[PDB]
């Protein structure tokens, strides 16, 4: 049966609740980590929160205009009227997305705000037969839908290499300086549990909201196709993950086009 | 070390 080992792994820190069920074995709700809904630091990082340093729009409209500055910074605004990505959005080379911010003259509900509006999808954490823990959806999710964000603990490239647990890191490659990481091993939200699949229904997009300090993008997962209810969430981890972890185990993603089996 | 991207 479907044993509800938790009603909300997030303890009410998310807009909708995220339950954990287990219908394959004894393992209880996972608790070897601290759930956080936003990113934190352990070592101080000189993030540029200086308000006068923000690019911002002055739209007298809802930032549908061809004149929205923040849309220009994303090349265009890629959000449709109900905050889904356009079909012309390039899932293969996702652009940088700059959402409107508190410096903009626009209203909190202008069109260029999506990631920042919190989690909007009913998902759930559950036990899988082949990969341990996994995250799956309980509703249909259209394509181009902001599913969730990869939240974790901001650490330097350096500190990244010295940690004995590389199973939860996410590379945040600023080209134009130091490269940073999100380690979601000790602190993290639900995305720490999302598994790798070679035909991924999810794609990470680099997104800027309350600050535009390029060293620290935030990582947003949008759906690449329709996700039917019950479907497990998955995204491509990349080659550097498999160059390394592959030497120790293979990809039980189960796809016919599976590239790491 | 193994990084997701
Ligand atoms: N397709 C896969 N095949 C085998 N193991 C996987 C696959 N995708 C993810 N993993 C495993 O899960 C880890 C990534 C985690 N972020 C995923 C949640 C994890 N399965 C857990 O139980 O906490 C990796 O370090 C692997 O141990
Ligand atoms: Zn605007
Ligand atoms: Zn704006
Ligand atoms: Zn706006
Ligand atoms: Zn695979």
């Amino acid at each position: 049966v479907e044993r509800i080992v938790s009603r909300d792994i997030a303890r009410g820190y998310e807009r909708i609740p995220i339950p954990c069920v287990n219908a394959v074995d004894s393992e209880p709700c996972p608790s070897n980590y601290k759930y956080v809904s936003q990113n934190c630091v352990t070592s101080p990082m000189n993030i540029d929160r200086n308000i006068t340093h923000l690019q911002y729009c002055v739209c007298i409209d809802d930032c549908s205009s061809s004149n929205c500055m923040c849309g220009q910074l994303s090349m265009r605004c890629w959000y449709d009227k109900d905050g889904r990505l356009l079909p012309e959005f390039n899932m293969a080379e996702p652009p940088l997305i700059f959402e409107c911010n508190h410096a903009c003259s626009c209203w909190r509900n202008c069109r260029n705000r999506v990631v920042q509006n919190g989690l909007r999808a009913r998902l759930q954490l559950y036990r899988t037969r082949d990969m341990g823990w996994g995250v799956r959806s309980l509703q249909d999710i259209p394509p181009g839908t902001f599913v969730c964000e990869y939240v974790g603990e901001l650490i330097s490239d350096s500190e990244a290499d010295v940690r004995e647990e590389d199973s939860y890191l996410f590379d945040l490659d600023n080209k134009d300086g130091e490269v940073y990481c999100i380690d979601a091993r000790f602190y993290g939200n639900v995305s720490r549990f999302i598994n790798h699949h070679c035909e991924p229904n999810l794609v990470p997009v680099r997104v800027f909201m309350a600050h535009q300090d390029l060293r620290f993008p935030r990582i947003a997962f949008f759906s690449t196709r329709l996700i039917e209810a019950g479907e497990q969430l998955g995204f491509d981890y990349g080659e550097r993950f498999w160059d390394i972890k592959g030497k120790l185990f293979s990809c039980r993603c189960g796809s016919p086009k599976c590239r790491h089996s | 070390t193994a990084r997701k991207v």
